[PDB]
Order: structure tokens, then C-alpha cells, then sequence
């Protein structure tokens, strides 16, 4: 959306960035479970 | 790629005389005369 | 190229005119200029750098 308002991976179409498969919020949930284990031990 | 179809083209775009080239005595190959034409419309079909 | 046409204060030079001479120029010389005036009229002049 920012590119349309104006880097431009989609505009070139030569390459497309691929999502990591885990969101930052999902990664934070994994960290919270690990933090709980650290508190336990 | 799925690039969008080309559409809505925007186009942005005098009469220099060729009489000296076609008139008078032609110079020799060693004496060749070069004339520069800048920002002028041209009629190569007429020549 | 003249700085005055586009950026006189900056001093950046932009082409303002083209001289249509087909033959290459291999030599140049400074031409001296003398100002004809009385002693009171005479004033100091800036020196150009090449």
C-alpha cells in the first residue's frame, strides 16, 4: 500500500519476498512459553 | 508477472533548410562540408 | 557553458550556446583589453583565472 502511495519488489515482478511462516506475535508466543520454562527451572 | 495492460499513453513531442546541400558547387571528398541541424523539422522524403 | 544562465551564485556551468565549427581548435590565446580613461577615471579590475 505504501509503494502505491509513493523496496518495490512487487512492481519489478522479477522477485517476490516470501513470508517467514511465523509472525512476530506468533514468535512472541513461542518466547513466552520458553520464558515460562526458564521461570520453572 | 501479471503486469497491467499498457493504456492511456501520454505523448509529448523548425523545418531546417536543406538548400545549401543541394545548391552551389559540391566540395571535394577531402573538402567535405558537414552541416549540423538541431531542434528542426526535416523532410528526408523530399531529399 | 555559462554559470549566469542557470546558477550564477552557485557557479555550476550549464551549456547556453553551441558554436557550429566542424574543424577542431588546437590553439587559444588571451586577448588583452585596455580601458581608455583619465587618471581619476581609472579603477581597479578583477583578475580572471584559467
Amino acid at each position: 500500500d505504501d509503494c502505491m502511495q509513493q523496496i518495490c519488489a512487487q512492481y519489478v515482478a522479477g522477485y517476490k519476498v516470501l513470508p517467514p511462516l511465523m509472525d512476530v506475535n506468533m514468535e512472541a508466543a513461542y518466547t513466552s512459553s520458553l520464558l515460562g520454562s526458564i521461570a520453572g527451572v | 508477472s501479471f503486469e497491467a495492460k499498457p493504456s492511456g499513453s501520454v505523448v509529448e513531442q523548425v523545418e531546417c533548410d536543406f538548400s545549401p546541400l543541394l545548391s552551389g558547387t559540391p566540395p571535394q571528398v577531402y573538402n567535405f562540408k558537414r552541416l549540423v541541424f538541431t531542434n528542426c523539422n526535416y523532410n528526408l522524403t523530399k531529399l | 557553458f555559462s554559470s549566469r544562465y542557470v546558477d550564477l551564485y552557485g557557479g555550476n556551468m550549464f551549456q547556453f550556446a553551441t558554436l557550429p565549427v566542424y574543424d577542431t581548435i588546437k590553439y587559444y590565446s588571451i586577448i588583452p583589453h585596455s580601458i581608455r580613461s583619465i587618471q581619476s577615471d581609472r579603477k581597479a579590475w578583477a583578475a580572471f583565472y584559467v
